[PDB]
């Protein structure tokens, strides 16, 4: 629920800072009060009397140099802290966070929240929350040492400075609203801007553009909303608070006028209660000032909030300790969804593959075959269904005996920016020479790192020297062979270009002189040829089951596959 | 930097009313800033013999103050939310009308991001700056040279002393602003690359999840980022202290008050005159470091507006140029060619002088080791560019010299994107020809092998193609060959590289496309030798410099690059 808590406790510097910046309130404070006296000598018969009261006001403003130096700078210091406490807690919070909650905007959010927040969360502490606290509570301490030399003053004060806090809090309401209203009106507007240049390409092809743009520019121009609403809900938003202090200001002068001319004071003072409701009418319009800064840090705070609010997964008490030889799978009608709408859903599968064995998925298109893969790793949760895999439950295991059982190739290659011996060495900060060299021999990968001009060393990161599919993939099988694992779940990358991609995973597939049960949701009929048990899956439900050779006698929706497979790879187009 | 660089060219209608409510900005902060006047004038009153009405005059011109202030700020509200609105919608109608003639590559170049990035960003911050930007700036602005002239015509000795702040915030800063000279330029790189590390640490999730080894770099990359920080600002501490110090309104209130009683306590000057300075002039100091910020306000506005006039001076199409008699030899089909030498940003030439052509019915494919300029030929014929030197002619007409329909009547393309356009689904199998009767539709679906996907939909033919429509690869393009063999455009462009995406559902797509370039001039952007090794003639190129034509066969033993490309150990 933390919205922004950022200091783990520390309660020093805090305390201390905190009773620091009152007292450097009430030196200001104090500082006016002394202001009080002064005029009272100069507008006056004696003209002589005040330099006593200047040289007191002298000491009361070196002592408030002196207090808002050190706050300054235990301010600075407090900033770095914030920074450093924040952006550590971002950082290793993300990898926890629920896999699904990644959108195609919400990925956005987060990678906002940790690229755009250093100079504007170090010089925080020094720009917001001193200079607005230190305003807001100066004009009650002012009132309040006004009560007892004009109690008739004081009192009026005291009960206005509400009522000046509420016209500054609704005039800041009124233009965010307005500012939220006007640009979703905007944005309803162009939106048929943004689509109509999408489709700028299907639209010229089918020799229609003309009417097409004609329809929706007689759309927007005939549209207009009038707009009128919107400028008298937003012209408050401008003139409240100039208005709520310029009657104040007629009001104060007022009474201490109407004071005067009773005889309860005296003229040579008025004028300096008078001065006195001036400067104590100023911290308002400081934070009347003090609006555009305070919206953008609400905006990034925002952010970040968001970030620090996100769902997260759970995983609780493991036993481990090898997976024995190599583990056996079940599952149980798992049923995943996303929302029992749009999504996988897959309802219904249920099988069980044995102690350590090849088994290709094959199948219709529609991901459910991916989704497989993700629930046997750990990536998601079955919502209904229990993954077994040996004799256990993954779900009610711990996180860090969770990735230690699977090892994973997936379709969409990734590597991170840095040497490829560094990404391969990714998956074992041991793994001597031996294992690395076993590996860089087993996926076809060695010529790479042999026809490289400094060898082994290139920076990939993005932007690679060629490294386009096959390369990049088959750096990610060395990887994902490294990694001791006693599962391998293989994904089928969608490069039909390499021949020696397609060796590279027969090799890992079964050449491998290791023992581990082997998976992989595979369509070349290449790679579905060596899987001694295929699985057939349409519309979540396993459909098939079997052996190859036995389901190409039973001839129902394998045969078909099989045939169509044989055909779509000696494709010519002459044209006759 | 000056008058005019684009942008008081973009805002060319902008400059009599802008003036108008800059003076009326400038009205209403003398107004809003003038009941201190009043005040020091009521204070005057006070010492000479107060009286009933005096003062009551006195009040009544306040409230009156008041009030006509609260109305002018009204009043230039409401106007300048009024002249924004007929500015926008000119900016919109011409940034249409405009989009619809852009060549066709533009679109390519750019993307998806960039098209909504430009449209919404640059008019909602245009709007943003003239709505706000400018009457604050131009109001603070006009403050400071008010109350200035009004406390040096009241007194020209305490104005002068209190200059001296002024003169002590300028230097400690100039003086700062030394130390952070390279600095900037290198934190603004640093948060750039934290950026791009950012994106990719995020964007490859799930690998993260299973090897929890690779995390490091990005952790090093953010402890250094933070180190990097908290290094800069170390040093800038005292200064900056210093800095904020002396421009408080607590110096300046010792100052006017030690001057004043100098003054005073000497008989120099009488003490009513001292108000001025009590009154504002003491909250000058933070009154003066608002300039900096509201003239800041305008630099979004001003980027904004220089990228989209920019954008908007793009070059649009050539000239339906002069309609010359076509067939000096050729037909319908032919689509001939000639040293065209495209290019492309200039400096660098990505094509070289080519001439080839097509017969009329046959099958030609640019098969090519990839990226050496080979699809570019291809999409260069849909007048998605224009040559800068030879001449295309589908037949004898020379694409120039021939409308934008005229164009799309003769050539039909299928590229790498789908482009699905808002509708039913009936729509989209028939944008060619917008009134099919309802049957012709159905057999151009059945002949794409997309009537079975269409017909299990939630609402079959009616259900909306919207984003989530639950559609994929090659169930889609399917759906864009539907489209297409409806159009019978004899000349097709047929981009090689569909027929393998989503390898599971590419059959359909086989059987569609063998259905539909029966008997009309094809053009393969070949990427694999077998599915064309047979079809009527093979081109090979390396970014220009056509290398060798002619059939399988005789590509084959020549020694060619053909001989040397399709030896890749037969594979």
């Amino acid at each position: 629920t933390w919205i922004a808590l950022v200091p783990n406790d520390h309660r020093a510097r805090l305390i201390g800072f905190a009773l620091l910046a009152f007292c450097s309130v009430v030196a200001r404070a104090v500082g006016t009060v002394l202001l009080v006296p002064l005029m009272a000598a100069l507008f006056g018969e004696a003209p002589q009397r005040a330099w006593l009261w200047l040289g007191w006001l002298s000491a009361a403003t070196v002592a408030g140099w002196v207090l808002d130096a050190v706050t300054a700078r235990i301010g600075i210091e407090l900033g770095f802290a914030v920074l450093n406490h924040t952006q550590h807690d971002v950082a290793d919070r993300l990898p926890v966070v629920r896999l699904d909650w990644f959108t195609a905007e919400n990925t956005a959010t987060a990678r906002q929240a940790i690229a755009a927040t250093g100079p504007e969360l170090v010089g925080l502490v020094v720009n917001l929350v001193t200079p607005l606290t230190s305003a807001i509570l100066l004009p009650a301490v002012i009132a309040l040492a006004l009560l007892p030399i004009s109690w008739q003053l004081g009192v009026a004060a005291l009960a206005g400075v509400p009522l000046l806090l509420g016209a500054l809090w609704a005039s800041a309401a009124f233009a965010r609203r307005a500012d939220t209203a006007a640009d979703k009106a905007n944005t309803a507007l162009t939106e048929r801007i943004i689509e109509f240049a999408r489709t700028q390409q299907a639209l010229r092809a089918a020799r229609r553009v003309e009417p097409a743009r004609s329809l929706v520019g007689n759309a927007l121009a005939s549209q207009h909303t009038a707009t009128m609403r919107l400028l008298g809900m937003q012209i408050p938003g401008q003139l409240l608070f100039s208005i709520a202090s310029q009657l104040a200001l007629i009001v104060l002068a007022g009474t201490t006028a109407a004071l005067t001319i009773t005889g309860t004071l005296t003229v040579p003072e008025a004028i300096a209660l008078i001065v006195v409701m001036v400067r104590y009418l100023e911290p308002f319009t400081a934070v009347s000032e003090l609006a555009p800064a305070l919206e953008s840090t609400r905006a990034t705070l925002g952010r970040i909030g968001s970030v620090l609010t996100a769902p997260v997964m759970v995983a609780g008490s493991g036993t481990w300790r090898d997976g024995a030889v190599v583990p056996r799978i079940e599952f149980d009608d798992v049923a995943f969804g996303y929302d029992g709408g749009s999504g996988p859903v897959l309802d219904g599968v249920s099988f069980c593959l044995q102690p350590g064995t090849t088994t290709a998925i094959v199948g219709p298109s529609g991901c459910g075959k991916s989704t497989i893969l993700a629930l046997i790793a750990g990536l998601h949760q079955p919502t209904r269904g229990r993954v077994l895999i040996d004799g256990t439950d993954v779900a009610t295991l711990d996180a860090r005996a969770q990735q230690a059982v699977c090892s994973v190739v997936f379709q969409h290659p990734y590597l991170f920016h840095g040497t490829i011996r560094d990404n391969v060495f990714a998956a074992d900060p041991g793994a001597s020479d031996d294992q690395f060299a076993q590996a860089v021999r087993l996926a076809r990968v060695d010529e790479l790192i042999a026809r490289l001009p400094d060898g082994a060393n290139t920076i990939v990161g993005e932007a690679g020297s060629a490294l386009s599919g096959g390369e990049r993939q088959r750096v990610s099988i060395a990887r994902a062979l490294l990694k001791a694992a006693p599962v391998l779940l293989v994904d089928e990358a969608t490069s039909a270009l390499d021949a020696e991609n397609e060796a590279a995973v027969v090799d890992a597939l079964a050449a491998d002189p290791r023992s581990r049960t082997r998976v992989i949701v595979a369509h070349r009929l290449a790679s579905i040829r060596h899987a001694d048990r295929v699985l057939f899956v349409d519309d979540g439900r396993v459909v098939e089951d079997g052996s190859i050779s036995e389901l190409l006698t039973a001839g129902g929706r394998f045969s078909q596959f099989w045939r169509q497979q044989h055909e779509a790879a000696e494709w010519q187009i002459l044209a006759e | 930097s000056w008058r005019a660089q684009a942008a008081s060219r973009l805002l060319a209608p902008l400059k009599l009313p802008l003036v108008l409510s800059g003076v009326l900005a400038a009205l209403v902060t003398l107004a809003q800033l003038a009941p201190f006047v009043l005040l020091v004038e009521l204070s005057r009153l006070l010492v000479s013999g107060a009286g009933a009405h005096r003062l009551f005059t006195v009040g009544f011109a306040a409230v009156g103050l008041l009030g006509t202030g609260a109305l002018l700020a009204a009043a230039l509200t409401l106007w300048l939310h009024v002249i924004d609105a007929r500015f926008a919608r000119a900016l919109r109608l011409r940034l249409l009308s405009k989009l619809s003639r852009l060549p066709l590559g533009w679109f390519t170049s750019r993307g998806s991001g960039s098209i909504k990035k430009l449209v919404t960003d640059d008019t909602l911050a245009l709007h943003y700056l003239v709505t706000h930007a400018v009457p604050d700036a131009v109001a603070a602005v006009v403050a400071p040279v008010g109350v200035l002239v009004y406390l040096f015509v009241v007194d020209w000795r305490v104005a002068l002393v209190l200059f001296g702040p002024v003169l002590v915030y300028l230097t400690i800063t100039s003086s700062l602003t030394i130390q952070s000279g390279p600095r900037i330029v290198q934190a603004q790189r640093w948060a750039e690359k934290m950026n791009g590390e950012a994106g990719s640490y995020l964007e490859g999730q799930p690998v993260i999840r299973v090897f929890g080894a690779a995390s490091s770099s990005f952790r090093r990359r953010l402890d250094e980022y933070i180190g990097f920080l908290v290094a800069w600002q170390r040093p800038l501490a005292g200064k900056k202290t210093l800095m904020d110090l002396a421009t408080r309104p607590a110096t300046f209130l010792w100052l006017i008050a030690a001057t004043g009683t100098l003054l005073v306590a000497t008989h120099r000057m009488d003490p009513v005159n001292l108000l001025p300075f009590m009154f504002l002039g003491t909250t000058f100091g933070a009154r003066l470091l608002g300039i900096a910020y509201g003239l800041g306000g305008l630099r979004t506005g001003l980027l904004a507006a220089r990228h989209l006039q920019v954008t908007l001076d793009e070059t649009e199409l050539a000239v339906r140029e002069h309609p010359r008699e076509p067939l000096d030899g050729e037909a319908p089909a032919t689509v001939v060619f000639d040293h065209v030498t495209f290019g492309y940003r200039p400096g660098v030439p990505v094509i070289q002088d080519v001439s080839l052509t097509l017969r009329p019915g046959t099958v030609t494919a640019l098969v090519g080791p990839s990226g050496s300029g080979k699809s570019t030929l291809a999409t260069l014929l849909a007048r998605f560019h224009d040559v800068e030197r030879g001449a295309i002619r589908v037949g004898g007409q020379d694409i120039r010299s021939l409308a934008a329909d005229e164009l799309y009547t003769r050539v039909g393309f299928v590229l790498q994107e789908a482009q699905l356009v808002h509708g039913t689904a009936a729509e989209n199998i028939a944008l060619a020809v917008p009134d099919a009767p309802a049957e012709q539709v159905q057999v151009a679906a059945r002949e794409a092998q997309i009537h079975d996907r269409v017909l299990r939909l939630p609402d079959g033919y009616d259900t909306v193609l919207g984003a989530n429509s639950g559609l994929s690869g090659g169930e889609r393009q399917r759906l864009t060959i539907a489209r297409a063999i409806l159009g019978d455009t004899p000349v097709l462009i047929l981009d090689e590289a569909t027929a393998f995406a989503d390898p599971e559902s590419e059959y359909l797509v086989q059987q569609a496309l063998n259905r539909l370039t029966r008997d009309r001039t094809v053009l393969v952007i070949a990427h694999r030798l077998h599915t064309i090794t047979r079809a009527d003639q093979i081109v090979v190129l390396d970014h220009g410099r056509i290398v060798e034509r002619g059939t399988h066969e005789e590509l084959l033993a020549a020694g060619g690059r053909y001989c040397r490309l399709w030896d890749t150990g037969q594979g």
